[PDB]
């Protein structure tokens, strides 16, 4: 009756090529399980009891009610054949919206509690409250906050800068030291009120939040009757935000960072293996009751392992089966004297004997090939492996 | 680490957030007072005036939103319902006798509501009573308490202020508006240093004023004319609840000769009964007291030495002996003469 | 330990913002609360462990002369040695830094300064500082800035110097400078953010004081470059070349101490002011530090100072922030407020004055209103006269009976350019000239 | 001469411009050693040219700073030294004749004087354990190294509670109760405001002083009176401790150079620029207290009443010295 959390998941990206189309994009193998299930479960661990998603029909078919947990997800079938961008979308769910939004996107996952966020909203009757973490060339961004260090005060892209930046001659006589970052990533925590949806009704201009939503905010919070009005229209503007709010410089934005911890969108190939190898180091603590192997899968090397050596369920492994910190799906075939480093597998994957493979990643219906040395590649989906070969800059193609 | 004497009385921090503990949507509680809670522990504490308002604001809040149960009336189940609520909110900061006034009138409202009622002409009624006690108990009161003390300024005055009070802001802006000429001398006192909200006030309004720390009290004494204070309560047989330091002042005043006048609404009145300027206070984060020196900042890791206390005191009573004039929406009495004419 | 610290004073304005006055008196001998504006700098030199002082001077050298040999530093007992250059052929700053450079003065870090200042600050921290900075490295730092920390609303923050920083967060290093007059837009350079990676630190609430700490290296830059001729000039194209060059240029900020200059009426008010209220403390009218057998003061309430045999009359009030020279004699139901007047003056009966500084030999006449004046030595005011504010008398000025000056009127002895008098502009038997506009 | 003349300006210097980190001890022993060299040095033909020239050096030093007494103080009890040699050496007072022992006896009435002055706080702290006893509260304020030395000397036997006041804006106390912790002593720190709040838990009170007047007057830190008045009102002994170097022969006449005034930098800060042109604000250092709120002195001594105090100065002072 307060918040109500509005998950987006439609759409991949240039980075991915073969995994949002081929693959759900929520149901993208890491860890063993369905990259949304991440985000969703910590929607669950907070109390949340009503969870608005939408999505494809595709992802619906693979969903339907498939999952044992205790949420009662309300899919709603967005038109698969648009260009669809987030203004667009919240758009469409407007009238099932009636209280504060909390929108989150699939692609993220991160371990710190959200309890600071909400406070920071709760206390200072804060318009928004985004997160960003320290950064770890696409026209870099620059952000200004004040001396605290909470209150968002200035926002560009190098995209539209040429070559130098201009600051107003009156921000300086209100707040007379800010301080500069440009390395830093964004993560999709837009905790915005009622009233932002409202007045982006009647404005169509906006299609996309975070590139078109953000910065006209923060332009417009600071200036007033002098400035934006002095210097520069409510029938123009499409009745004015400043026109909106009548309620008991009404708009104020502020933003929270943090140094330490994990928290990062998959939206990159780069990203993949570094999530999916340090997602057993929070599985640990965040499910401690499964096993690193699956208990149906028919072990037959049980010493050759290390660390943990994720496998799926149904698994034949063979004697003299080297593993190292390695990732395996279910129904996989593998023979004697296979030696596996910083791999990836999942389903149904067939390995014959006198491999070795280095650092890799295999798709579905993959069969290995006798004396296949293998140093990375990502291997495509219902295709045979020869020995030899692969590269991580000179991938394969198929 | 409490102080002996002061033993019984709680000692919290201002680093001890209790919002950690529940869940984001909450449903314990209702939101916005939850919201008002963690305020609370940042700011809107003045006089116990603003913190009434948001408790009253709040309240009508939430009886905005209620739902009768099939098998009960509103009387009892609001009653059981509301207990909870404000013991959270003692929790997180102690209360007022403004705020106790407050729930016990709205308690009795409650009580005397009928069931013949429909819940929605119950609901309005409640909300009509609100607005009608905010705006009879607050405002016309302090017009009245300003008109009253009109008469006892004269030109030439000097008046002496001490910490940060609405009333006496608002009476000294009339009056210099009203077409009369004076000057203020503010004394501050540290940690909290609330009397620069005065001065800035002051300044703005255009009237010359002077400002200086307490221990230095005794050195300007033999210019001032008149002293005026504010309170916080009004004991029964006669004292007067401030903050700590407003005793020093009514003491060395009457040393010097100087007549002193305190400002008060009728809906603070008390019923308890104190003796002395100790035993029924409220303690304070200690680490305030740590001195910005700049450099070799004394006190750092005061927990490490074996035995050093910090004491943090917020309150003081001052007794009837030495105040000469009460003035309230009533009128003017003498200090002695309180408790006989407010009890009816 | 390394050598003596070594001052440099340059006593030329080279400007013309005070140019209807210094025709007569240069302006390091203009009097600020009866004392000589060459005082407080030298003063403030010899409390900071200064050892060796030199000063040049060019415009009417000789009356500095004469009135630096009767001074106390030029005791045998002063701890601080005081020498004398002039010249005729001095221009601008960069010509006494080539001068100095030839001459082989300097030996180690030293100090430089103008004329007109007035502060309190010790140097040592700093001096450290710089000696730490240029031995870890090797002549990498060539400079240290001194600023004061203070809010952009302060009125001793005139709209003529104003300054904008971009500095480096963890060590105090100066990325970028500059000067906002006329301009409603700060514009910065983009290769400062991503040379860096966490601060490229704005500042716009720093006060400048015009102190530096210099190394003898900036002597060799400043002749290398004959179209250097100001420390901006230097500053800039040291800034803006980064090839190899002077490597860097630091800074450090105080925060509970005083500092500034004077350079025109509203900052001579404003420092006045400030001098009174003893926000210098060490340096207060009642101290003497000038040990002047002519100078003396009692300190009393509401901020009043009074010197040895003053008169006064029947019914006159005094308000607050007055000092009162030797011999002045005051007539009967008058209204003094924040003033300060000379030695030597005659007041008549029934005078208001308000924030008005009147200097020696100044006689005025009964029944006048005065605000927000100055008036030069040895000046006279007749009967029924009402100053507006924002006037100015220089020199053996006369005015005339029966006038009203509207805001702004400027009257010098000299003529507009330099006739009659008009007995309209001067008064009835008044002697002057109306110079008109500032 | 050149030596002698570069010191005193030195000396001269060092007072204008503040100070140091000197305690009373080391001022009254530094101007000692100055009037010991003087009079070595600066040959003089009779007591006339010593007397004047003492005079005229004092009245420098004592203009140099009004608000430092021990140099008058040690001046006056040097002159009156000379005068006693001068009447025992001599069978109308002259001082022209002429004698040949006067400097030497001079010299060595010093040298005692300097040896009575270096053990003064022990024989102070001695009487600690007749004022001092068990399950007791004391009160003080401020910063001072007698009450600290009496304090830890009675420390060493009997068990007690403490609490200082921090004395708002230097704030000093800190300092104390730090070293009063370090010696194994239970201490409260707490502000200024609740000296009225706590006095009714109270059992004594000690202080020290910066001067001591002829009418038994006192001139001490700012928060001193109003913690005078206080304990007045629930008839709480008050006890000072000071030696008897800070005892001057003055009277509360005029007190426009009783007081000390300096920068107002430490009440409100420089960066509140918009508004501090229309506000005067005022930082008095020292303050006065009468002499009915004082019980008991303690010096090297004994204890005395404030009425005994004049006796004393009869006896220290001549009366002609009283205005250098």
């Amino acid at each position: 009756m307060e918040f109500q959390a509005v998950v987006m998941a439609v759409g991949g990206g240039s980075r991915m090529t073969d995994l949002t189309s081929s693959i759900p994009k929520p149901l993208l193998p890491v860890g063993n399980k369905p990259l949304i299930w991440y985000p969703l479960n910590l929607l669950e661990r907070v109390g949340f009891e009503e969870v608005i998603v939408v999505t494809t029909r595709d992802v619906q078919k693979a969903l339907c009610a498939e999952f044992k947990m205790k949420m009662k997800p309300d899919i709603v079938c967005i038109p698969d054949d648009a260009d669809m961008g987030t203004a667009d979308s919240l758009r469409y769910i407007y009238p099932k919206l009636k209280t504060d939004v909390l929108v989150l996107s699939c692609d993220l996952i991160t371990d710190v509690a959200l309890h600071e966020v909400v406070d920071l909203f709760r206390a200072y009757d804060a318009s928004l409250a985004m997160l960003m973490r320290k950064g770890q060339v696409e026209q870099r961004d620059f952000i200004g906050v004040d001396s605290t260090g909470k209150r968002l005060l200035f926002m560009a892209n190098e995209a539209d800068l040429d070559e130098e930046l201009v600051i107003k001659g009156s921000i300086l006589q209100k707040h007379p030291r800010i301080r500069f970052h440009t390395g830093l990533v964004d993560a999709h925590l837009y905790c915005l009120k009622k009233y932002i949806v409202d007045f982006l009704m009647e404005n169509g201009s906006i299609t996309s939040i975070r590139s078109e939503l953000i910065p006209y905010l923060v332009r417009k919070q600071f200036s007033s009757a002098s400035s934006q009005q002095g210097q520069e229209k409510k029938e123009l503007k499409s009745l004015d935000i400043y026109s909106f709010i009548k309620e008991a410089s009404q708009v104020r934005c502020y933003v929270h960072i943090m140094k330490e911890g994990l928290c990062s969108r998959v939206s990159t190939l780069g990203l993949y293996m570094e999530a999916n190898r340090q997602v057993p180091k929070l599985l640990s603590a965040l499910c401690p009751e499964e096993p690193p192997v699956h208990s149906s899968a028919q072990i037959v090397s049980k010493h050759l392992v290390g660390v943990d050596s994720l496998i799926g369920p149904e698994t034949q492994i063979g004697e003299k089966s080297s593993i190292k910190r390695s990732v395996i799906g279910s129904s996989c075939l593998i023979k004697d004297r296979v030696t596996i480093t910083n791999c990836l597998l999942m389903n149904s994957v067939t390995v014959e004997e006198g491999s070795n493979i280095q650092g890799s990643v295999i798709c579905n219906n993959a069969v290995i090939e006798k004396g296949a040395d293998i140093k990375d590649c990502l291997i495509g989906s219902g295709q045979r492996i020869e020995a030899k070969a692969k590269r991580v800059n000179e991938v394969i193609v198929g | 680490s409490k102080v002996s004497l002061f033993s019984h009385l709680p000692q919290y921090s201002r680093q001890n957030s209790l919002t950690q503990f529940m869940s984001i949507p909450s449903s314990v509680i209702h939101p916005a007072m939850v919201r008002l809670g963690l305020q609370y522990s940042q700011g809107l504490v003045s006089g116990s005036n603003a913190r009434c308002i948001a408790l009253l604001r709040a309240l009508q809040q939430v009886i905005q939103d209620y739902t009768t149960p099939p098998n009960e009336e509103l009387s009892r189940d609001l009653v059981n319902k509301l207990k909870p609520y404000m013991s959270f909110l003692t929790q997180c900061r102690p209360l007022s006798a403004s705020m106790h006034n407050a729930i016990k009138f709205l308690n009795k409202e409650i009580t005397s509501v009928g069931s013949s009622k429909r819940e929605e002409e119950a609901k309005s009624e409640l909300r009509a009573a609100i607005d009608r006690y905010v705006q009879e108990k607050i405002v016309l009161a302090a017009q009245a308490i300003s008109r009253f003390a009109y008469q006892k300024i004269s030109n030439g005055d000097v008046i002496l202020v001490y910490g940060c009070s609405s009333l006496v802001s608002r009476i000294l802006q009339e009056a210099w508006t009203e077409g009369r000429r004076f000057r203020v001398v503010v004394v501050d006192s540290r940690p909290w240093l609330e009397g620069r909200h005065t001065l800035r006030s002051l300044v703005h309004a255009g009237v010359p004023a002077s400002y200086l720390l307490i221990p230095a009290a005794s050195y300007v004494l033999p210019e001032v004319s008149k002293v005026l204070l504010g309170a916080h309560a009004l004991l029964a047989n006669g004292s007067v609840m401030s903050r700590v330091g407003t005793a020093q002042l009514a003491l060395v005043a009457r040393a010097h000769n100087v007549p002193v006048l305190v400002c008060c609404e009728t809906y603070k009145f008390c019923e308890r009964v104190q003796t002395d300027a100790f035993v029924s206070n409220e303690l304070d984060d200690p680490d305030d007291l740590q001195c910005k020196r700049g450099e070799h900042v004394a006190l750092a890791n005061w927990q490490n030495h074996a035995s050093l206390r910090l004491l943090n005191l917020v309150y003081d009573v001052t007794p009837p002996e030495l105040v000469d004039l009460v003035i309230t929406e009533l009128g003017m009495i003498p200090c002695s003469s309180v408790p006989v004419v407010l009890r009816v | 330990p390394p050598p003596p610290l070594q001052a440099v004073l340059v006593a030329d304005s080279f400007d013309r913002r005070f140019f209807p006055i210094s025709k007569d008196q240069p302006r390091v001998l203009l009097p600020l609360a009866n004392v000589a504006l060459i005082d407080y700098t030298l003063e403030f030199l010899t409390a900071t462990g200064v050892q060796e002082t030199f000063v040049f001077c060019c415009w009417k050298a000789a009356q500095i002369k004469e009135h630096l040999l009767k001074s106390k530093w030029c005791r045998p007992t002063s701890l601080n040695v005081v020498r004398i250059i002039t010249s005729e052929l001095y221009r601008s700053l960069g010509d006494v830094l080539r001068d100095v450079d030839a001459k082989a003065l300097v030996r180690s870090d030293f100090l430089l300064v103008y004329g007109d200042v007035i502060s309190n600050i010790n140097i040592t921290r700093a001096l450290e500082e710089h000696r730490l900075r240029r031995k870890l490295e090797k002549n990498v730092s060539v400079m240290t800035m001194i600023f004061k920390e203070s809010s952009p609303s302060h009125p001793t923050r005139c709209h003529e110097d104003n300054v904008v920083v971009a500095v480096d967060s963890t060590t105090n290093r100066v990325l970028h400078f500059q000067k906002t007059q006329g301009l409603r837009r700060f514009a910065f350079p983009l290769s400062l953010f991503q040379g860096s990676s966490d601060g490229v630190e704005v500042r716009y609430d720093l006060l400048d004081c015009h102190i530096s700490i210099c190394s003898p290296q900036v002597a060799q830059l400043f002749t290398d470059n004959f179209d250097y001729q100001t420390r901006d000039d230097f500053v800039r194209g040291l800034l803006v070349n980064e090839e190899i060059l002077g490597n860097q240029i630091h800074m450090h900020v105080t925060a509970k101490e005083y500092g500034a200059r004077v350079s025109n009426l509203h900052m001579y008010s404003a420092v006045c002011a400030d001098v009174i209220r003893r926000w210098v403390y060490p340096l207060t009218p009642e101290a003497n530090f000038t040990d002047s057998t002519t100078q003396s003061c009692t300190h009393s309430r509401h901020n009043i100072y009074r010197g040895p045999e003053v008169s006064l009359g029947h019914g006159s009030i005094l308000e607050e922030n007055v000092l009162l020279g030797s011999g002045t004699v005051i007539g009967s139901n008058c209204f003094i407020t924040n003033s300060v007047i000379g030695p030597g003056c005659h007041i008549g009966d029934n005078v208001v004055l308000d924030q008005t500084y009147l200097w020696q030999g100044v006689r005025v006449a009964a029944g006048a209103q005065i605000h927000q004046s100055l008036l030069c030595d040895n000046a006279e005011v007749k009967e029924r006269v009402t100053l507006k504010p924002r006037s100015v008398l220089t020199s053996q000025v006369v005015v005339g009976p029966n006038i009203t000056l509207p805001e702004g009127s400027v009257i010098s002895l000299h003529p507009p350019d330099a006739k009659g008098y008009n007995p309209a502009e001067v008064g009835a038997a008044g002697k002057g000239y109306l110079w008109k506009a500032a | 001469g050149s030596e002698l003349s570069e010191r005193i300006e030195s000396f001269v210097e060092t007072l204008k411009r503040g100070g140091g980190p000197r305690s009373s001890e080391e001022m009254a022993r530094e101007t000692l050693g100055l009037l010991r060299q003087i009079i070595t040095d600066h040959r003089w033909s009779n007591a006339g040219e010593l007397m004047e020239l003492i005079r005229r050096e004092g009245r420098r030093m004592t203009a140099a700073q009004p608000s430092e007494t021990t140099v008058g103080n040690m001046v006056r009890r040097v002159l009156k030294i000379i005068r006693e040699e001068y009447g025992r050496l001599h069978g109308n007072e002259d001082f022209s004749f002429h004698y040949a022992q006067l400097q030497s006896n001079i010299i060595e009435a010093i040298n005692e004087l300097l040896v009575e002055l270096e053990g003064t706080m022990e024989n102070i702290a001695a009487q600690a354990l007749e004022h001092i006893h068990s399950n007791e509260v004391i009160m003080t304020i401020g910063f001072s190294r007698t009450v600290e030395a009496f304090l830890k000397e009675a420390a060493r036997k009997r068990k007690f509670h403490v609490i200082v006041a921090e004395c708002a804006p230097f704030c000093q106390g800190h300092e104390m109760a730090v070293n009063l912790s370090k010696a194994g002593i239970e201490t409260t720190v707490m502000t200024d405001a609740a000296i009225f709040a706590v006095m009714s838990r109270v059992n004594k009170v000690i202080i020290g002083t910066k001067t001591i007047l002829a009418n038994g007057a006192l001139r001490a830190v700012t928060g001193t009176h109003t913690l005078a008045l206080a304990a007045k009102h629930h008839s709480t002994p008050l006890i000072v401790c000071a030696p008897m170097f800070k005892l001057s022969p003055q009277f509360p006449n005029e007190e426009d150079s009783f007081h000390k005034f300096v920068a107002p930098e430490e009440v409100l800060p420089f960066t509140e620029g918009d508004i501090l042109e229309k506000v005067s604000v005022h930082c008095p250092v020292f303050d006065y207290v009468p002499p009915e709120l004082i019980t008991l002195f303690i010096s090297n001594i004994g204890g005395n009443a404030p009425s005994y105090i004049y006796r004393l100065m009869s006896e220290l002072y001549h009366p002609d010295d009283h205005v250098l």
